[PDB]
């Protein structure tokens, strides 16, 4: 069996198994947004998607 | 109305709100290559390669 995984800029939704811990605000705080991994502090974004 | 798409380069401007508002085709005529070459939508009195 040959698993071919292909990733792009797109809703993954194929996130094998991590449980999710409650959000936190103006701290630095490494964070794991649906495999988009880093590290900063997270504020409200007024911006309009 | 039907059309066919080609493979094109274009420069898309975004505004605040988040929405493409302009485009230029590069490959439409010189002035568009020069303001890809450039990246901005004015360009100036010159000559430019
Ligand atoms: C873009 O943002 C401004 C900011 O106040 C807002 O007034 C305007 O309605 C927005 N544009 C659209 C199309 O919603």
């Amino acid at each position: 069996v040959v698993l071919s995984f292909e990733l792009l800029h797109a809703p993954a939704t194929v996130c094998g198994p991590k449980k999710s811990t409650n959000l936190v605000k103006n701290k630095c705080v490494n964070f794991n947004f649906n495999g988009l991994t880093g590290t900063g502090v997270l504020t409200e974004s007024n911006k309009k998607f | 109305y039907v059309g066919y798409l080609q493979p094109r380069t274009f420069l898309l401007k975004y505004n605040e709100n988040g929405t493409i508002t302009d485009a230029v085709d590069c490959a439409l005529d010189p002035l568009s290559e020069t303001k890809c070459t450039l990246k901005s939508f004015t360009v100036e009195k010159g000559i430019y390669q």
